[PDB]
């Protein structure tokens, strides 16, 4: 799960 | 009724068994992986029931903050990946133990304020660490934690005048923002900036031109919102788009019918929590994205009038949501995470407990409507659906910031 | 040259060629917060990496020291930036630096700068030869990457690459239908090429959607994407429909069907249709075993629909  | 030693649960339900899986006999890497995951939930449900008696739900506070009170000061190597990402760990740290009505004493407080100081780039916005170029995600993290902390200290950080410059310089001619020079382009800068620019009160009349119209154009067939105009509908740029037009007051622009439609949808009947997209997994971080833009439909519906809206709940089973996240995604050593099987890391905690919040607390005008599943205890500090930090903090932030003028404009 | 696992591997700290410059400490302050315990080597190559970046030394041991700064932490903008300002400075072979990023993606796919990364080379060549067969080779790890998709939707739309698109649709749809990209590719296509309002199409697209349908009848994608075509226009303006779904209703009332319905009568409601008194009980009354036992966790949703049509539509 990467946001950014 | 219930002796107040047992509370019966949705997802207990026999009926709820109904909800299980059809694949109609056609198999496929989706319906496979998706009955995989309803086995194992299947499983950890009934692992809380015990015949006619079912225990209250607990959310483990205790091994949640001591988790959350380590990690603020330090991080082992597994987090190396996070090297460019520090302010936002801090976030979700912070909102963590603020949703948990943990205090931040003065030294630890005073010690953020340095920290982010220090990721503060003289070009305006924060980078991911000391020294790293200004990026959008950062910066938005870095403002939300001060006002978190809510100091005079903790605001005065914040340099307006080149927060702005910095945002003009990321902003195209089509309406869309990039999230760092040089860098991409997609609904979370809009997000991002919005969200910094208003706490702030940094918004000039041009700096969202052509802003709520390029979001806009993001919604798709589904009536959710994708990253950008044509990509599949997904919750995290759903949130993004809709919290970026709540604050440029322009929801409007967009179909709010089929986006209810379309995030109610979003909600899994046997699991209780929420898919990122239809047709994937669960996952306990979209607890937040998707839950959250039930209470900016519910406002944007409310703003237009609608005599149909619900004066006591949010257009979710916010019940089901909650028995997932208290029984699908505490770590037993502290933490949440994204389903049964997947390790705890600090992004799925502060959602996890972001949405538990959503889930627990329903209000509007002058009318509020708690729902705590579970001891009492369970109950978490509200959340402001468009920022994500307390309606306190955001209050309190706007406020001291409207005393200043907008960075060289009148 | 040489990699940071490589049995010969060697500190930067260790290298003559790097001795003349001092490296630069990263500055957290003397109380640190979300402090991460480094390795080693993780910190001797951003020791490194802030001394050139401070010095701005647009140089080829920098060019090789940004690779290593990304192996560390793909997800390091800052080095990435710095990396493309000194491919521009050193005239690097951009097509060399394709087959790197190639396989920088293929390791970590889900990393936003990498297919930034190539997005800007791919623009500064102008060449998009080589992307609709890389991104096929990703979708085919994970044929739902959020990336992928959206690059390739990048690339066909900026170099005009539709002709074979429908087929790839149509290959990934046999594999799985129930993939939600693809159908959102379907739309995209369709939508710039032809076009929804060419009735052949439409009728095409509706005898498809329904055929699938048929095939497995609870496969949301199918219809969502079946709503998604004709909602615009508006679903009363499909007199067939109704009558069609209404035949299948005994034998498949999944809450799919039931909830479509229920989106036709909106519409019908909307549209001054006939025998209105008739059209909104029908409603009401799907709403209300939609509600109670067909998709309970939508209760509040269809309580809601409920309330909107009898506000509408009561007289
Ligand atoms: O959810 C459909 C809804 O979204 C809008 C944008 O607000 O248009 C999107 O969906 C259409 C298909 O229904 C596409 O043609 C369009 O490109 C996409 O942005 C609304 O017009 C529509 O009612
Ligand atoms: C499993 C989770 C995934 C793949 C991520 C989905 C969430 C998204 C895209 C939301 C992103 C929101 C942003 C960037 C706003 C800024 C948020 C922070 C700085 C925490
Ligand atoms: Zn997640």
């Amino acid at each position: 799960c990467v946001l950014s | 009724s219930s002796p107040v030693w047992s509370e019966p649960l949705y997802s207990l339900r026999p009926e709820h068994a109904r909800e299980r899986l059809q694949d109609d006999s056609v198999e496929t890497v989706t319906s496979i992986e998706q009955a995989k995951v309803e086995e194992k939930i299947q499983e950890v449900f009934s692992s809380y029931k015990f015949n006619h008696l079912v225990p209250r739900l607990v959310l483990q506070r205790e091994k949640h903050f001591h988790y959350l009170k380590r990690g603020l000061r330090q991080l082992t190597d597994a987090y190396e990946c996070l090297d460019a990402s520090r302010p936002t760990l801090c976030y979700w740290i912070l909102h963590s133990l603020e949703l948990l009505d943990e205090p931040i004493p003065q030294i630890v407080a005073t010690d953020v304020c340095q920290f982010l100081e220090l990721c503060q780039s003289p070009e305006g916005g924060f980078g991911g660490g000391p020294g790293q170029y200004p990026h959008l995600a950062p910066t938005y993290a870095a403002v939300n934690a001060l006002c978190i902390i809510g100091t005079e200290e903790a605001y005065d950080i914040i340099n307006r005048e080149k927060l702005l410059q910095y945002l003009y310089s990321l902003k195209q001619p089509d309406g869309s923002f990039l999230m760092h020079v040089g860098g991409e382009v997609d609904v979370r800068s809009a997000y991002c900036a919005a969200s910094v620019a208003s706490l702030t009160n940094i918004i000039t009349p041009d700096l969202f031109e052509g802003t709520a119209e390029w979001i806009a154009r993001c919604q798709n067939w589904e009536g959710g919102i994708g990253g950008v105009p044509g990509m599949e509908a997904h919750g995290g740029y759903t949130f993004c788009g809709l919290a970026a037009l709540v604050i440029l007051k322009r929801e409007r622009s967009l179909n709010l019918k089929s986006l209810l439609q379309w995030v109610t949808s979003r909600q899994m009947r046997f699991e209780g929590g929420f898919q990122g997209r239809c047709n994937k997994l669960v996952d306990g971080c979209y607890s937040f994205w998707q839950a959250g833009l039930l209470p900016l439909l519910h406002r944007a519906l409310h703003a237009q009038g609608d005599p149909a809206l619900s004066m006591s709940h949010w257009m979710f089973h916010q019940q089901a949501l909650q028995e997932y996240i208290l029984m699908c995604c505490q770590c037993p050593a502290g933490g949440l995470l994204d389903k049964p099987g997947k390790s705890r890391d600090f992004y799925h905690t502060c959602y996890c407990l972001s949405g538990l919040s959503i889930a627990q607390h329903f209000g509007s005008g002058a009318m509020l409507h708690d729902v705590v599943l579970g001891v009492p205890e369970n109950a978490l500090q509200p959340t402001h659906p468009v920022y994500n930090i307390g309606p306190d903090k955001v209050i309190q932030a706007t406020t001291y910031f409207l005393q200043k003028p907008v960075p060289g404009f009148e | 040259f040489v990699s940071l696992d490589s049995p010969s591997y060697v500190l930067y700290r260790d290298r003559a060629e790097w001795a003349d410059i001092d490296p630069v400490p990263q500055n957290d302050g003397p109380n640190p917060v979300v402090q991460i315990i480094y390795s080693d080597k993780f910190r001797d190559v951003y020791d490194y990496f802030r001394a050139v970046l401070q010095r701005d030394e647009r140089s080829e041991r920098a060019f090789k020291l940004t690779r290593d700064a990304i192996e560390l932490n793909a997800a390091n903008y800052t080095v990435w930036h710095f990396r493309r300002v000194l491919l521009k400075s050193l005239q690097k072979d951009l097509h060399e630096e394709m087959n790197y990023i190639t396989a920088i993606i293929e390791e970590q796919p889900k990393n936003y700068q990498v297919w930034h990364h190539r997005r800007v080379l791919v623009e500064w060549l102008r060449d998009p030869s080589q992307e609709l067969e890389f991104i096929a080779d990703i979708l085919n790890q994970d044929a739902k990457n959020y990336h992928a998709w959206q690059h390739r939707q990048w690339v066909i739309q900026e170099f005009k690459l539709w002709d074979n698109e429908l087929q790839y649709v149509d290959q990934l749809l046999k594999e799985d239908v129930r993939n939600n990209s693809v159908w959102n590719q379907r739309y995209f296509v369709i939508s710039n090429t032809t076009g929804y309002n060419d009735r052949a199409v439409l009728e095409r697209e509706v005898q498809y959607t329904l055929e699938m349908i048929k095939l497995v009848p609870h496969n949301e994608s199918a219809w969502n994407y079946l709503k998604g075509i004709l909602q615009d226009r508006g679903l009363s303006k499909y007199p067939n429909l109704l009558n069609q779904l209404l035949d299948l209703q005994p034998s498949h009332s999944s809450p799919y069907l039931i909830a479509f319905l229920v989106d036709i009568y909106e519409d019908m409601l909307e549209n001054q249709c006939d025998n209105k008194e008739d059209i909104l009980n029908k409603a009401l009354e799907l709403c209300e075993i939609l509600a109670k036992e067909k998709d309970t966790i939508r209760k509040e949703y269809w309580r809601y629909i409920g309330r909107s049509l009898q506000s509408k539509h009561s007289t």
